[PDB]
DNA sequence: ATCAATATCCACCTGCAGATACTACCAAAAGTGTATTTGGAAACTGCTCCATCAAAAGGCATGTTCAGCTGATTCAGCTGAACATGCCTTTTGATGGAGCAGTTTCCAAATACACTTTTGGTAGTATCTGCAGGTGGATATTGAT
DNA sequence: ATCAATATCCACCTGCAGATACTACCAAAAGTGTATTTGGAAACTGCTCCATCAAAAGGCATGTTCAGCTGAATCAGCTGAACATGCCTTTTGATGGAGCAGTTTCCAAATACACTTTTGGTAGTATCTGCAGGTGGATATTGAT
């Protein structure tokens, strides 16, 4: 027996992906393909956010990855920025930013 | 004690594929486990919406995909409809 | 049951250091000394609007406790989607 | 005796506090408020106290934005200091009132 | 030649007990639809949500209710949750 | 046979709308009071809106109805604003709103 | 030889288009800018009548919205002249931007 | 005599949306940045109705394609159906 | 102030673009009779949640002092509003045919159902390690002079 | 610039919570293998309704003129930042008790399903009229003098 999630050469659950697409009631049947692609768009975002957050726990002479590296990640992105706009990450804080008027003299 | 499930092993198997040197703190495990759960729901919810609007009783991956293209922004997109395609071809021929 | 502490003018332990602080992460420089009261306003009225929604959770699981969940759930109706305690 | 100017300190706590991570307000007061107000929809209600933390989590991070956009207001009528009208156009614009 | 169904008529039926001297126009008749259908799915969603919290697999007047309490405005949600009790009342109260 | 709309007091059809949860997907089943109910707030709230519009057409010396009616009705009245808050009714235009500081003087 | 003092025709303005819902774009123009777009995402696309005066409905409010928040903007900053940063601010606020 | 398409969005015309608007008084930059948001618009509109259009392999662009589209960047639109 | 220029309002008229009305099928509601499914009603657990007591710091309240920001005032220069019209782009309305939509067909793919096998969750104990929070002590930063 | 006050920086160092490590049980998935059902792609094509374009229409590009708005400069007043001082309240960490979330086991009640009537609701067609414009004359508003 092989998972369908080594068949796909994926990490993450197919068949779990699968059930909880039934479970969810998002339409009457569910093509065999679709939580194999689903699947592997998580895990494809999931390695971007994981990539970019490590990245960001390095920079700040760290080994373990906390909400505040996954909000460094995903605020300094553009694009997860946008995909995570109206999203709140618990103990993330914010980027540091001053507005240059604030800042003295001339 | 009932089974609550989640992707921290999924979660933490890309982590070592990326950073074979990184740990996650279990706070942030749970700000992954609540992204991935909301993305399911995003795609699953413009791909439900999707096939109903088509009257179609099906989501195939075909509908994942147009979900993703929609939800996703352009470079993220891009590459996660290649992930998806290349997941699926792979499997369709692995049987 | 034997007595339980009457809550009265709780808003005001939202003192102004705190909301001095909160401003200053929100890059605030200087601040008029009414923004105290006004900043109390508006976050009663966040307040009372993600709890009438969360407590409208909990009355319908007929509990009697407000989970996370509840409050994760009212802030996602709410446009406020909170990552970190479930859900 | 030693005196920072007026400012410097203030641009000192922006940098602290835009570093850390940790909730502003006080943990008990937070909750006595939130129990207030719960108790005015509800009587006899009970916590989980990470609902409560979701809580402070949250409308810390919204004032923390509303904050934000309350300071380009200001700044975009030429002052430094926001002003309740400045909180009040931000929420205008942002759909709230 | 296929059939589209609206509510275009059930929405004349109310006006015509509301303003029986009032009539409304195409487009007017257009906005009414939309607005019914998008509440629609707004107290579905919201009704199928609270169903899927509580592991519950039916939606009764109860997550209706629920949902419309969610989804509306003081009076306008009080008013409602009125009439909607009212209509399952007299709907049962008859042989 | 009697329809269930005029069972339950109603315009709206009490059918169609069980049908329409049925196959939304919204769940597995569907209770039997969940589309009286939800048809008699339909026809609430589009009562509400006609009988302001109405208002709006005879205010405005008129008979039929059209699209700025239901706009005038609609933001000039506090909850259904709110409630529709996010939707823009085409054809509409908006309130007659002027800022005093764009007054002339004199 | 008779002359409005600057103000008085658009304040007059103001209240005529405030009072009517025409569309304010002219259609023709509109609808080649609609066209110009749409090739960019795929070629040799057609237009349904009303899809495009869906679009054109929806734009116009969404800038007559944009004006609104502009215009508040400016008037916080003690102006009565809407100047692109007004536009941008009230973007950036209202989480179009930045 | 040829032109932007864009140019296509006259200073009149613009000047109307801002009357209606309420806006008294006009800066001569506000026309072009207008059309930069007024293209933006459209291009994320457009994009998501196309992106509909595709889906059901079709060649036509339809006003649900617009209307879906319009729902789910949040400027839901009444009176063209849905 | 009065007086002219011009915009706005109001009363009345009327053809027709667009309502409302009527008819006649028929898809889909309703009625009927079994075939599942479900949400509790009781009846117990082990939790989390509440309460409360005591110690302690860590932050809060307050009053004083005055730096420097805000808003008032004044003003010159620049920049957008108002202006008349024929050139030209848009509007209107008529006409082929692209493709949306209607229909029918059938099999590759879906559900369904009963086995068989595996993995992901937790719980019991065990070990470990990253880093929070404390320590000087060497390197800025700021502001008085 | 030069000098002193103090905030900042960073690097090493021990206690320890929170992380990772097994171990093992197993219950709930997930998988595997027939039997069964069908959704929707595929092909054919009818007929809306969309692109195209000719003549009719009326909105807009233009350049000039100066009203009044914007932005710069100055400045008096007073508000809000900094800080020292006094101590109240939150934090931290116990301990008990119980109110209540969270399960499991049995059915009566409720909802789904397959099958047949019986309309209510739609498309296609047939009358019917509200009001968009037009005109005429009174009236209001604005701006010059
Ligand atoms: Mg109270």
């Amino acid at each position: 027996a092989k998972t369908r999630s080594s068949r796909a050469g994926l990490q993450f659950p197919v068949g779990r992906v699968h059930r909880l697409l039934r479970k969810g009631n998002y339409s009457e049947r569910v093509g065999a393909g679709a939580p194999v692609y689903l699947a592997a768009v998580l895990e494809y975002l999931t390695a971007e956010i994981l990539e970019l957050a490590g990245n960001a726990a390095r920079d700040n002479k760290k080994t373990r990855i906390i909400p505040r590296h996954l909000q460094l990640a995903i605020r300094n992105d553009e694009e997860l920025n946008k995909l995570l706009g109206r999203v709140t990450i618990a103990q993330g804080g914010v980027l540091p930013n001053i507005q240059a008027v604030l800042l003295p003299k001339k | 004690r009932s089974r609550k499930e989640s992707y921290s092993i999924y979660v933490y198997k890309v982590l070592k594929q990326v950073h074979p040197d990184t740990g996650i703190s279990s706070k942030a495990m749970g700000i992954m486990n609540s992204f991935v759960n909301d993305i399911f729901e995003r795609i699953a919810g413009e791909a439900s919406r999707l096939a109903h609007y088509n009257k179609r009783s099906t989501i195939t991956s075909r509908e994942i995909q147009t979900a993703v293209r929609l939800l996703l922004p352009g470079e993220l997109a891009k590459h996660a409809v290649s992930e998806g395609t290349k997941a699926v071809t792979k499997y369709t021929s692995a049987k | 049951k034997r007595h339980r502490k009457v809550l009265r003018d709780n808003i005001q332990g939202i003192t102004k250091p705190a909301i001095r602080r909160l401003a200053r992460r929100g890059g605030v420089k200087r601040i008029s000394g009414l923004i105290y009261e006004e900043t109390r306003g508006v976050l009663k009225v966040f307040l009372e609007n993600v709890i009438r929604d969360a407590v409208t959770y909990t009355e319908h699981a007929k509990r009697k406790t407000v989970t996370a969940m509840d409050v994760v759930y009212a802030l996602k109706r709410q446009g406020r989607t909170l990552y970190g305690f479930g859900g | 005796p030693h005196r920072y100017r007026p400012g410097t300190v203030a641009l000192r706590e922006i940098r602290r506090y835009q570093k850390s991570t940790e909730l502003l307000i006080r943990k008990l007061p937070f909750q006595r408020l939130v129990r207030e107000i719960a108790q005015d929809f509800k009587t006899d209600l009970r916590f989980q106290s990470s609902a409560v933390m979701a809580l402070q989590e949250a409308c810390e991070a919204y004032l923390v934005g509303l904050f934000e956009d309350t300071n380009l207001c200001a700044i975009h009528a030429k002052r430094v200091t926001i002003m309740p009208k400045d909180i009040q156009l931000a929420r205008r614009i942002r759909g709230e009132r």
